[PDB]
């Protein structure tokens, strides 16, 4: 770095070693001043003007910077670490303590879908949105919109394995930071897999929750035991009518959606098929007077047969129903 | 002012962050790379296209879609020096995009155009039974997906990359 003193002269490589180490201290800093700016910027302003109501910010921004002292931990242990030099030898063992802990952002990450959904609720709110312009006009915010810094702990979480990556390939086979770095790799990817599967949880749950049943018959436990939504979206069905189907790993629930106070509902469009009882057919583009892009779900219709042929946007997001359906199907039977 | 949000779509090996680097420094070039606003001008109108990069969220799939709501362009993105990361483009990004980003304008970008006459690439990919991206397959593509358009640029000479994001733009205020 343009720290450290001329006289400390070694290998291009090192120099590389201490530049990534040291660009992952500045986006620490970075991040917290980032998430200092959210509060104060935008949920103080708009709790005191009464803009938003305190359950609604609360909702929205959660605990987005309550872990702030988590990553001022990080640049005091990298601080004392560091020499007089400027130089830092080793952060394997500093990294291996302190990756577990970004286990505190699985909670705002797995509420970000609702706070989105209430902020796109608060479109239609003149003053809201003109509060948000006002924001954006500001040099702050450096012209970023709310969403953005939102989104400061998801968009930094999956950037810790590039960066202890690169730390790693300049790291000396020799050194014992080519073993703690690659503990610490597997330990990011194992909370940030564990985050992702949360927020997959939340998403399933929120759907679920949402679900309106006008016959008994329709309900079925596999739906409410449901962790994963591999697939959800709206498809044209044959009659014109604008379905929303959601894809469970274990089944497929046909829906058409309902006014509810703007808030969506999801009213269930006959049975919902079991994925141990689906058929995915591929239909070719004019077989159905609906005539491009279609395809056709089914029983196995030695059950009551009940079929259904959709119409996507497009061939390729056919290609996205059509994959994820074949997938989950070929799922199940791999497993029984 | 006019405000456009651009996602930046594509393999992890593609160098999606170098381009957005690169139109926001001889002294480094940084890993990662957070959200930036750039001043880009087309046509007289002068717009704020906010650059979000989707780099290391390729791994996780319930955590990528975040990026998508409020898109106005996607940048989809290749390297011309890996025919895979271009195979990639229709059978998965293409039908991820099509789906969480339906009717968003896509421009697509072949990366790295500099690597095509690297003689040392040339020979790596030569063993594996391949060759670098041709032009025409990029036009191709493009028309295939939908794209507004096809260009190339290096991030590394940094030929190209100012008229990618002006194309991007372009697609944007359609």
């Amino acid at each position: 770095m343009l720290d450290i003193t001329m006289k400390e002269s070694l290998t291009t490589r090192e120099i590389r070693r201490q530049e990534a180490i040291y660009e992952m201290s500045r986006g620490e800093q970075d991040l917290i001043e980032d998430l200092k700016l959210a509060r104060k910027a935008y949920h103080d302003p708009m709790l005191k003007l009464s803009i938003m109501s305190e359950e609604e910010l609360t909702h929205i921004f959660g605990d987005l910077d309550s872990y702030i002292p988590l990553h001022e931990d990080l640049l005091t242990r990298i601080g004392e670490a560091t020499k007089p030099d400027g130089t830092v030898e080793q952060i394997g063992h500093i990294l291996v303590s302190w990756l577990p802990r970004l286990n505190a952002y699985r909670g705002y990450c797995s509420n970000q879908l609702a706070a989105k959904a209430l902020l796109d609720q608060k479109k239609q709110d003149p003053r809201v949105q003109d509060f948000l312009q006002r924001c954006l006009e500001s040099p702050f915010s450096r012209k970023l919109d709310l969403w953005s810094f939102l989104d400061i702990p998801r968009s930094r979480l999956v950037k810790y394995p590039l960066l202890l990556k690169e730390i790693l390939k300049h790291t000396p086979k020799e050194h014992p930071d080519v073993q703690l770095l690659e503990d610490a790799i597997l330990i990011i990817q194992g909370v940030l897999s564990d985050i992702n599967l949360k927020k997959g949880e939340s998403e399933c749950q929120y759907y679920i929750d949402k679900l309106e049943y006008l016959d008994e018959k329709q309900r079925d436990p596999r739906i409410e035991a449901s962790k994963v939504l591999l697939c959800h979206g709206e498809l044209r069905s044959k009659s014109g009518h604008k379905l929303y189907i959601f894809l469970f790993q274990d089944i497929l629930v046909l829906t058409r959606p309902v006014t509810r106070n703007e808030r969506h509902s999801y009213q269930v469009y006959r049975q919902p098929i079991p994925v141990q009882e689906l058929v995915l057919e591929d239909l070719q583009d004019g077989d159905v007077r609906m005539a491009k892009n279609i395809f056709r779900i089914r029983f196995h219709d030695p059950s009551p047969a009940q079929s259904h042929t959709l119409q996507a946007n497009d061939v390729f997001h056919k290609q996205q129903w059509f994959n994820c359906i074949r997938a989950a199907i070929a799922h199940h039977h791999h497993h029984h | 002012a006019i405000r456009k949000k651009l996602v930046i779509v594509g393999d992890g090996a593609c160098g999606k962050t170098c381009l957005l680097i690169v139109n926001s420094p001889e002294v480094y070039v940084p890993t990662v790379f957070e959200n930036y606003v750039a001043d880009i001008e087309v046509d007289g109108k002068q717009v704020e296209l906010a650059l979000w990069d989707t780099a290391g969220q390729e791994d996780y799939d319930r955590l990528r879609p975040l990026s998508y709501p409020d898109t106005d362009v996607i940048l989809m993105c290749f390297s011309i020096d890996s025919p895979d990361s271009l195979e990639n483009i229709p059978e998965k990004w293409t039908p991820e995009v099509k789906h969480f980003c339906p009717n968003v304008p896509i421009i697509l970008v072949g990366n790295k155009k500099d690597l095509r006459n690297d003689e040392h690439t040339r020979r790596e990919l030569a063993k594996m039974k391949q060759e670098p991206v041709k032009p025409e397959e990029g036009r191709d593509m493009a028309n295939r997906i939908g794209a507004f358009g096809y260009m190339e640029c290096s991030a590394k000479t940094k030929d190209g990359v100012r008229e990618v994001f002006e194309m991007a733009t372009r697609a944007a205020l359609q």
